[PDB]
């Protein structure tokens, strides 16, 4: 989804 | 969860150890740069303090416990009030100054304005900080409050998580007292300068809320490119 | 050296609940607003009246007779729409789901939503006033941390700081007066004050939607308003 | 030149 998103995913 | 069972010194050195590390901007004197490229310098280092701030933010205890899509939205609302709280605690010991970066150290001379509007605001803030003589351990408590309380009232069963978010809040409260307590503060000084603390963090929310227009007309002139992250950081926001 | 410092926590909390100002109301026109017009219409007049209360109300808050005039100016102009809107709160705290902007003028999101930009901040209103119930906030708290917002939101100077101090004291006075523990006591001070932060908010994005409306030139505004909202800009 | 300068001092 949004960069954001992505990103407290990885 | 952890958050919930930790006492208030391993609270405080989690908090310490996720402290992001003070990056540097692109900054040269001898460039004679005008303000569309000081702008730029600011916005590339809030670009890639954000990179830094998110995986701070995962360390911040009790913030993994929320759903990913709580944890995005707390960032959204709550990101410049982060990025500023700690661009006023670097600038503390820099009367006059904005301590950007190490390499970069503003005055209100140079900053064009609503620009410097917001300058004199952050000058006040660190002023604040000095004088009051702000430790480490509360500003690292501060921080962590902006992240969780910010946006937790723009948020079934979605409901229980703010309790969990109000827990952990009233446990950095804890904290905060336990801090001053050592630091020898008596009672009636402990309440008075836990007030004070939090009191700022509504000029803090007032500075963040007039940036965001700044940088959202900033970005409709198109003159300064704003970086992908921090458009859709923006877009969060909306406006006007 | 002023006398608010020399006062009581009794005589502060007094002070107070005798300055506040009264609930005033609406026209008394039976048609619920819907469109912008109406809806804006009877805010604005409304505000406007209450503005006049809040002045008045302010010459009364301990302390703030102390400051220069210039400086009670700058204090009113930074805060009044902060202070008009936790008044709104707390008059809605009874109401849940609905605005009490007057007592006969009861809103809620569906007619936000027939004005622009509006439905957030009443949905971001409606929270604050759950938060509020859900707390069980009392009256003499809410007139300490309305005072509190009078004289903080523009002070960014020792005299504040002393007075906001004693505000401090005040609340924690009415905690430990209503048998809350020490940690009951700076918990509950931490949260009331924090909401401090959303109010800051709510204000800052109202102020943005009244030049909006400004711009628009549909809505009449008074002249006071007019200069409270320009003194934002 | 201000209303509210006059509103405050009465
Ligand atoms: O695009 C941006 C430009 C400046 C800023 C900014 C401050 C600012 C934003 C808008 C108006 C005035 C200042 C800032 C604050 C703290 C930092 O560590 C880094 C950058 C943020 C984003
Ligand atoms: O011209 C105005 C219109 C509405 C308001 C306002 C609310 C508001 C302002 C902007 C956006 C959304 C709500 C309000 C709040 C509390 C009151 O007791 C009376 C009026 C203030 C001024």
């Amino acid at each position: 989804h949004k960069i954001l998103h992505r990103l407290l995913q990885d | 969860s952890l958050a919930l069972s930790l006492t208030a010194d391993q609270m405080v050195s989690a908090l310490l150890d996720a402290e992001p590390p003070i990056l540097y901007s692109e900054y040269d004197p001898t460039r004679p740069f005008s303000e569309a490229s000081m702008m730029g310098l600011l916005t590339n280092l809030a670009d890639r303090e954000l990179v830094h701030m998110i995986n701070w933010a995962k360390r911040v205890p009790g913030f993994v416990d929320l759903t990913l899509h709580d944890q995005v939205h707390l960032l959204e609302c709550a990101w410049l009030e982060i990025l500023m709280i700690g661009l006023v605690w670097r600038s503390m010991e820099h009367p006059g100054k904005l301590l950007f970066a190490p390499n970069l150290l503003l005055d209100r001379n140079q900053g064009k304005e609503g620009m410097v509007e917001i300058f004199d605001m952050l000058l006040a803030t660190s002023s604040r900080f000095r004088m009051m003589n702000l430790q480490g351990e509360e500003f690292v408590c501060l921080k962590s409050i902006i992240l969780l309380n910010s946006g937790v009232y723009t948020f079934l069963k979605s409901l229980e998580e703010k309790d969990h978010i109000h827990r952990v809040l009233d446990k950095i409260t804890d904290t905060l007292i336990h801090l001053m307590a050592k630091a020898g503060l008596t009672l009636q000084q402990q309440h008075q300068r836990l007030a004070q603390l939090l009191l700022i963090l509504s000029h803090i929310r007032h500075m963040s809320n007039k940036g965001m227009e700044h940088l959202y007309s900033m970005k409709c002139k198109n003159v300064v490119p704003l970086s992908d992250l921090l458009l859709e950081m923006l877009d969060a926001h909306r406006l006007h």
